[PDB]
């Protein structure tokens, strides 16, 4: 029961960012620190999930195959919105058989210069929005992305990166089952691209963290 | 002469006449040629047009079965189409169950098996098409034909349909160790234009596809600016 932690995403002017770390855990064990968790689905779309990695693999396989087959047999290239709809129907169906997909998905993409971002949870709940997250992202990240998007006229690409990294840094600080190693995908100009892994700068040197002040007994 | 009404029956000479007759459909359909080259496979078919008011892309005889494989149906088109759906299920099966693009020899085997079975049951009839299979998977360029009997054979070059005896004579003058996908598109198109009968079929267009190293081993109709 290889399982993925937090995923986060944010829309900016011209596209959308999705980010996660490259770790699969098993309970508390950090088992694989070099797994690429994001999956390209078709021409415009990218998905990721928190939860059971086996259930993510199975569900994205099924989806990627529908999308590639539909395109190859004359039925055109499915869009983010269509992919998203099909995902939510299958999540729901499985819940309805009591054999759930124990994952929470975030889906992103760009078609017709309109960026998509939405979430689907394991009983089939779906929503779109300017910022979505799964895992401890929903508790730790969303308060920051939401504050950031309060500004009027929206976010530039660079301001969207800065705030994505601050969230990453807090996950790394406060989420147990994480690591300092992340990728970002960027949907923009009707195509998705996945970056190389990177690390964020952290702080550990405050005077209030020193040995004498944190000592339980003087 | 009751011996020719079901395909579940030998004749006294050991023939299966329902299968012969279905082969006659193919032999009176339109002419297709194909060539297995150094860098890929090329197929060309001649569509006899029943009407000047058809949109282009109507009654396509060439279909993709997988990223790397395609078929050209010669004979009755809707029969051919049922064969295309099975071929895709097979190709999908191989990726789903065995994680591999289907090999070309294996896909042709499975198509044959499928056409064979409609040669043995009183309740069905043989298919009235032959299927050219063009592939380029991990086994390299392959060109197979399956026919209504379910016989499958690999080829360097081939021709089916009414023009097929002349087309075969011209395909014999090629050189199959040298010839590329680019040269073949030219030569096969010339052969379909020469075996074409102008008295009988006034309206036609050519369809032509390929799977080569150029196309990044993807089966696809050739871009229309190359004829």
């Amino acid at each position: 029961m290889a399982s993925g932690g937090s995923v986060i995403g944010v829309k900016y002017n011209g596209g959308v960012l999705l980010a996660c770390d490259t770790l699969l855990s098993y309970g508390s064990l950090a088992k694989w620190p070099n797994i690429p968790r994001m999956k390209l689905v078709g021409a415009y779309t990218v998905m990721c999930a928190t939860g059971d990695y086996a259930d993510f693999q199975e569900m994205t396989t099924m989806i990627e195959n529908h999308v590639n087959r539909q395109q190859m047999y004359g039925g055109g290239a499915l869009t983010p919105n269509e992919v998203f709809c099909y995902l939510q129907r299958h999540v729901y169906h499985k819940r309805s058989q009591f054999e759930p997909c124990l994952c929470r998905f975030v889906v992103a993409g760009c078609h017709g210069g309109e960026p998509f971002l939405g979430g689907v949870d394991d009983v089939g709940t779906r929503w779109t929005d300017d910022c979505v997250a799964a895992g401890y992202g929903a508790y730790v990240a969303l308060p920051l992305l939401r504050q950031a998007l309060e500004k009027p006229g929206g976010l530039t690409r660079e301001e969207a990166i800065r705030v994505i990294k601050d969230c990453l840094r807090v996950l790394f600080y406060r989420e147990c089952r994480a690591i300092n190693k992340f990728q970002i995908a960027d949907a923009t100009s009707d195509m998705v691209s996945i970056g190389e892994p990177f690390e964020v700068e952290t702080n550990w040197e405050y005077d209030g963290f020193c040995f004498e002040k944190t000592a339980i007994i003087r | 002469t009751e011996h020719d009404q079901s395909t579940d029956i030998f004749s006294a000479d050991g023939r299966v006449f329902q299968v012969e007759y279905a082969c006659k459909a193919v032999d009176n359909g339109s002419t297709a040629v194909a060539a297995c080259c150094t860098d890929g496979v090329v197929v060309a078919v001649e569509k006899i047009l029943t009407s000047r008011m058809l949109e282009e892309g109507s009654n396509d005889r060439i279909h993709a079965v997988d990223r790397q494989a395609g078929v050209c149906i010669c004979g009755m088109l809707p029969d051919g189409r049922a064969v295309v759906s099975r071929a895709r299920a097979e190709a999908e099966n191989s990726r789903d169950v065995f994680a591999t693009p289907i090999p070309g020899s294996v896909l042709a085997s499975r198509i044959g098996e499928f056409m064979h079975v409609y040669t043995t049951h009183y309740a069905y009839r043989p298919f009235g098409c032959s299927v050219i299979i063009a592939s380029y998977a991990d086994d390299g360029p392959q060109l197979f034909v399956s026919d209504p009997s379910g016989t499958v054979a690999g080829y360097y070059g081939i021709a089916l349909g009414k023009g097929k005896t002349v087309a075969k004579t011209e395909l014999e003058k090629l050189n199959f160790k040298s010839i590329t996908c680019d040269e073949a598109v030219v030569k096969l198109t010339k052969i379909l234009h020469d075996v074409h009968d102008k008295s009988k079929d006034k309206l036609y267009e050519l369809e032509v596809a390929w799977v080569c190293n150029k196309s990044n081993c993807v089966f696809q109709h050739v871009p229309n600016d190359m004829i």
